[PDB]
């Protein structure tokens, strides 16, 4: 076996399905997810080629956590499941009493979802692939380029709504935004352009209030919007001009970063 | 034949025929003097479905032609007359089944509409077959509610799944699966706490299809009526039975060698 | 041209 | 401008439409009186919907018809861009002449959509009068939406039977192993006016009367007539948000 070990528990209702519709959002945005484990924290990472890195400080959610790492100074555990694995098991898990999530190998190395309904358990044994050391490299989180302009998003769900009736004319969509409080979604073909204008949604402190736009694949951005069934405590769009835009979402102590790189 | 269908009853035969269509592909037809069989085989023939109605499950209902029907017809076209079981409450008064070289079956709706459907059929053999529950030693009985609750945590797309008995007189659902990559694995622990019956030693274990066992546990949820599971050892048929006043249903599952 | 509506009825 | 057509709400406008989208693109018609707008298939069916300028809160034309052909999926996407599930919707239309396109201004708190919808230069004329109909029933529609959206589409033709005599009024339908009918008795609550003075027996493909069922669904009464040659005429009323009284017609040759 690996001699690391993690054991989790979650009792309180409420970050137990916030718990759950974060396994929800990354099954729709891949298939294969990474999982970290840290002795202070819990990681979902996405390394597409669209990373993404979702943060989650763990006595915000389990009133019982324990981790130990197979080497000293190098306390991590690094997982590869798929999502749609993890969000299945989650399902049962969103209205239960309580959640336990542990480590076993019992046929194989497994990340056993124990779940205590109204006693009824049900128990899900996702089978994990343990990332070695050497790997644990390309599995940081991303650095942050200092974007040309950094907005506050709308509400996702007019963004949503937009962007996603916008697929069925175009799948490639351009999004701006200004230092004055402005962002545009904006498709264009040969038959038909189409623009929607956001204004007075402010901008983060620290030239001139022109666009910095990036030319994105609207299935990317209409992923992450749909993962988001709620409105956050946080929204920041941030645009690196015709390289990447990314999204920086606070929600209830759940950092989410999503980085869309540009098409063309 | 004729058969008279009135009340809440329309609807309930309705239900048998969605629940019959989950098995097989063909409804075969005998009426008998013990009432109105409907039966269903697999496309293999290791499921056996029965819906058997009594003569009192009918407003009327003479078995007789004045020879003695033994009729199949395509399991589509008969689920297309009860296609939906709201149309069949809200607007269906009475259902009529009658015999010609076409199977009429007539919707007496509200308003004074009326809906004939001319079912074509071919004359066939019996598919009687004896399946006594009490050759099986081993035995339970539970509300389909709870049954249903316990199916819950599967995948939709789940086709084998395992019956087992655990220490602590504890039933045990767990999902099946064959054969490189691994499947993530379900279980479902009951206590006996919610469930009627049960009288199996420990260790009994039965794998069987788990889409067919939904065929029929979905007629015993929505009528909230008890399921009888009555089984041996595995390899050998697994019998369900679901018992109401005027209509017995019986479901024979091929088991795992 | 318009819709000439055939609803006039009692 | 040619047209100028403004609504508090897009629903009185693209819910109606939705009724006759069976073909991707349509031949807007826009007089004095409101718009009309038409697709065809086939050159047997033909629906109409009819928005009269009363629904709008302000309508302006001056040359007394401006045609124009666009991309009804394209409008009807255009129309819903802020969700399918609303809190209402403003429009603005604007449409100024041939060679030009139609342009939208969807509002909906505070945030502005603005669409730029290209036109292509557009007819059947089915001369269906009221002096040449044989036969006609006016049915309260809610009553017969179950059925119709259970019309057996494996069948090629639907039989329309209308007559002074037993059955009355009945739709049938051939599929494979199975005929299909069904009847409505003049004496019925559902009828609200019965007219045959004939019995006529027409057949129609089923394809192309299909989509009509977005209009019953959406209709509160539906009208039925047949003339001497044996076309059909299917007229909806439909009541929209604000109450007020719209129709979609559906034109069918036999088979």
């Amino acid at each position: 076996h690996h001699h690391h070990k993690f054991r989790a528990k979650i009792v309180d209702g409420a970050c137990l399905n916030h718990f759950t519709r974060i396994s929800n959002m990354i099954a729709k945005l891949a298939k294969t997810c990474t999982l970290r484990i840290s002795p202070d924290k819990l990681n979902f990472i996405l390394c597409d080629k669209v990373s993404m890195w979702c943060e989650l400080e763990q006595e915000n959610f389990f009133n019982e956590f324990q981790m130990e790492g197979v080497s000293a100074e190098n306390n991590e555990i690094y997982l590869e499941l798929t999502s749609e694995n993890l969000s299945r098991a989650l399902k049962t898990a969103q209205n239960a009493r309580a959640l336990k999530i542990k480590l076993t190998n019992k046929h194989f190395p497994c990340l056993t979802v124990s779940v205590e309904l109204l006693s009824r358990i049900v128990t899900h044994d996702i089978p994990i692939k343990v990332i070695p050391r050497k790997l644990w490299k390309d599995l940081q989180e991303p650095v942050v380029p200092d974007p040309d302009v950094s907005i506050y998003l709308p509400v996702l769900k007019t963004m949503k709504s937009v962007v996603e009736k916008m697929k069925n004319i175009s799948n490639h969509l351009v999004i701006e935004a200004n230092l004055d409080g402005e962002l545009n979604l904006k498709i264009e073909t040969e038959l038909v352009c189409v623009t929607t204008h956001f204004k007075d949604l402010g901008n983060p402190p620290l030239n001139v209030e022109h666009m910095a736009e990036v030319h994105i694949d609207i299935r990317k951005l209409l992923q992450f919007l749909a993962g988001q069934q709620v409105n956050p405590t946080k929204a920041l769009c941030n645009i690196v001009n015709n390289k990447m835009v990314h999204f920086d979402l606070l929600h209830e102590d759940v950092s989410l970063q999503y980085f869309i790189p540009a098409l063309s | 034949m004729k058969c008279l269908v009135t009340g809440g009853n329309v609807k309930v035969l309705g239900k048998a025929v969605h629940s019959l269509s989950r098995i097989g592909d063909e409804l075969y037809l005998e009426p008998l003097e013990d009432g109105l069989s409907l039966r269903t085989v697999n496309s293999s023939r290791s499921a056996y479905a029965c819906f058997l109605f009594a003569p009192l499950f009918f407003q009327q209902y003479q078995a007789a032609t004045p020879d003695l029907l033994r009729c199949k017809i395509l399991m589509k076209s008969f689920l297309s007359v009860f296609r939906s079981l709201a149309m069949l409450e809200k607007t269906v008064e009475k259902c009529c089944i009658s015999l010609s070289s076409r199977l009429v079956v007539q919707l007496h709706c509200k308003f004074g509409v009326r809906k004939t459907h001319n079912l074509s059929f071919q004359d066939c053999e019996s598919l009687q077959a004896v399946f006594d529950p009490a050759s099986c030693p081993h035995m339970l009985r539970a509300p389909a509610r709870v049954l249903g609750e316990a199916v819950l945590p599967f995948s939709p797309a789940l086709a084998e799944v395992t019956l087992g008995i655990g220490r602590g007189r504890r039933v045990i659902l767990r999902s099946y699966h064959e054969e490189t990559a691994k499947a993530m694995v379900t279980e479902m622990c009951l206590g006996e706490e919610d469930f009627q019956q049960l009288q199996a030693q420990e260790g009994v274990a039965i794998t069987f299809c788990l889409k067919e066992f939904r065929g029929l546990l979905s007629f015993a949820e929505s009528a909230n009526l008890n399921l009888s599971i009555h089984f041996d050892a595995p390899g050998r048929p697994a019998i369900f039975t679901i018992k109401d006043s005027l209509l017995d249903g019986h479901f024979v599952l091929a088991t795992l060698s | 041209s318009w819709v000439s509506p055939d609803f006039d009825t009692a | 401008y040619s047209l100028v057509a403004s609504l508090d709400n897009v629903r009185n406008l693209s819910t109606i439409l939705k009724a006759i989208h069976f073909r991707e693109h349509a031949t807007c018609f826009a007089t004095k009186n409101g718009i009309k707008v038409t697709v065809e298939n086939a050159k047997c069916v033909q629906a109409n919907a009819f928005i009269q300028a009363g629904i709008f809160q302000e309508f302006k034309v001056q040359e007394e018809s401006v045609t124009f052909r666009i991309n009804l999926t394209v409008l009807l996407d255009c129309l819903s861009i802020f969700g399918s599930s609303p809190t209402l919707t403003a429009l603005r239309m604007c449409y100024q002449g041939y060679g030009y396109p139609l342009m939208l201004f969807l509002e909906e708190g505070g945030v502005v959509t603005v669409c730029k919808i290209n036109t292509q230069e557009p007819t059947l004329d089915f001369d269906f009068c009221s002096t040449n109909v044989i036969n006609k029933i006016i049915l309260q529609s809610e009553g017969l939406r179950e059925a119709f959206s259970e019309l057996d589409m494996t069948s090629e033709v639907l039989q329309i039977t209308m007559s002074p005599d037993k059955p009355y009024f009945r739709l049938s339908t051939f599929g494979n192993a199975g005929s299909s009918h069904l009847d409505y008795p003049k004496d019925s609550d559902l009828m609200e006016a019965f007219h045959c003075n004939q019995t006529q027996v027409n057949r129609y493909k089923i394809s192309l009367l299909k989509p009509s069922t977005k209009a019953l669904v959406l209709s509160c009464k539906v009208s039925i007539r047949t003339d001497n040659r044996g076309f059909l005429s299917l007229q909806y009323m439909i009541r929209n948000e604000d109450g007020q009284i719209c129709f979609v017609e559906y034109y069918c040759c036999p088979d």
